[PDB]
């Protein structure tokens, strides 16, 4: 059993070295303009944001459904999101992992940037978590296991993720997870300093305006596990300022139904001292993978998507897991906007 | 309960990045 885990571990090292080779290849010469707007029939708007929208579209020739993320170049520039948006596309077209969203096509026109991903009708974990209330520990563990492997993958490429929350996680038709957003993802060796993320999920060292490293992702995993299993996040308040106070305080109250194993994991993930936080110690991610809360997890079977999911959203093209938005035209100027800012896209 | 305080907290919808 130990030599099978050792062989497992060596398989993982070998896999990651290969994945990095292939990542760096796509990363150094990214794809561009792999489709055009007219190839798609727009169906419905699935989301809106400060500098763009997401729309359900259907490829006319293939009939496959896609989520099309449309970003207004001029607003990206005004809101100082150029680097994040360039980073999102470049990372997504370069990464390759079972629990990431699949970027199929990207292109730009005079006005907008387009990223075209395989459509996941199940929607975001957020809506399901809020409706069901909370997930049981086995259920939460299923999702958490996929985030652990995803972070082992991203971190091996020197990518800090920085955007973990139920809002950015989809539940696909097999009940498995797809991580959506990479605007805040950044290739870094060592520390970085940008104040970014979501208040409930921010590690203390982010709030304290000191540098931080990939340990913030393991902290965020702790927040995610806690929120999935309890039904509410470990640090909440009416205003972000009040949330930050609680985060830095170092005090977490656990629900009475949390198992001893879960609480012990969370104390080590929600460790205010980053130098003592699981995933940032000498044994790296293995301290998490070998923790008793994950004793029953078959990491190989999770990676290969062989475990039966505890929840499969009701299979109905369907739009019901997304809200309704006022449909507006996609505007394309007769003049090229912000051409210099987005040459690499 | 804590969950009730959260359900009444006003930060129960999708959360924006800072
Ligand atoms: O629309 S998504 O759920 C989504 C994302 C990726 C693949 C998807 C495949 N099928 C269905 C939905 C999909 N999703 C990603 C985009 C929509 N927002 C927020 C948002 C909305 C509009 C513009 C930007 C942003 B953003 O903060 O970058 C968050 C979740
Ligand atoms: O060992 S793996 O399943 C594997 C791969 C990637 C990440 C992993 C994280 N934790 C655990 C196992 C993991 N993997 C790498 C080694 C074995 N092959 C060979 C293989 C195995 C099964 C089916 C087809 C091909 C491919 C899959």
């Amino acid at each position: 059993a130990a030599a099978k885990k050792g062989s497992e571990q060596e398989s993982v090292k070998e896999f990651l070295a290969k994945a990095k080779e292939e990542f760096l290849k796509k990363w150094e010469s990214p794809s561009q303009n792999t489709a055009q707007l007219d190839h798609f029939d727009r169906i419905k708007t699935l989301g809106t944001g400060s500098f763009g929208r997401v729309m359900l579209v259907k490829h006319k020739e293939t009939g496959n459904h896609y989520a099309m993320k449309i970003l207004d170049k001029q607003k990206v520039v005004k809101l100082k999101q150029i680097e994040h948006t360039l980073n999102e596309k470049r990372i997504l077209q370069a990464v390759n992992f079972p629990f990431l969203v699949k970027l199929e096509f990207s292109f730009k026109d005079n006005s907008n940037l387009y990223m075209v991903m395989e459509y996941v009708p199940g929607g975001e974990m957020f809506s399901h978590l809020r409706r069901i209330g909370r997930f049981s520990e086995p259920h939460a563990r299923f999702y958490a296991a996929q985030i652990v492997l995803t972070f082992e993958y991203l971190h091996s490429l020197d990518l800090i993720y920085r955007d973990l929350k139920p809002e950015n996680l989809l539940i696909d038709q097999q009940g498995y997870i797809q991580v959506t957003d990479f605007g805040f993802a950044k290739r870094v060796k060592g520390r970085t300093w940008t104040l970014c993320g979501t208040p409930e999920y921010l590690a203390p060292e982010i709030i304290l305006s000191k540098g931080y490293n990939k340990a913030v992702d393991w902290w965020a995993l702790g927040v995610l596990i806690y929120e999935m299993a309890a039904g509410y996040p470990p640090f909440f308040a009416d205003q972000p300022i009040q949330i930050y106070e609680k985060i830095v305080s170092g005090k977490v109250r656990f629900p009475s139904h949390f198992s001893s194993d879960l609480k012990d994991l969370l104390r080590n993930l929600l460790q205010v001292d980053l130098t003592k936080r699981f995933g940032n110690l000498k044994n790296g991610v293995n301290d998490i993978k070998n923790h008793k809360w994950f004793a029953t997890t078959d990491w190989i079977a999770i990676y290969q998507r062989k475990v039966e999911a505890p929840f499969i959203p009701k299979f109905k093209g369907d739009t019901s897991n997304f809200d309704d938005y006022e449909e507006e035209e996609i505007r394309v100027s007769i003049n090229e906007k912000c051409g210099k800012e987005f040459t690499e896209f | 309960t804590t969950t009730a305080d959260f359900i009444a907290s006003g930060r129960t919808g999708r959360r924006d990045a800072i």
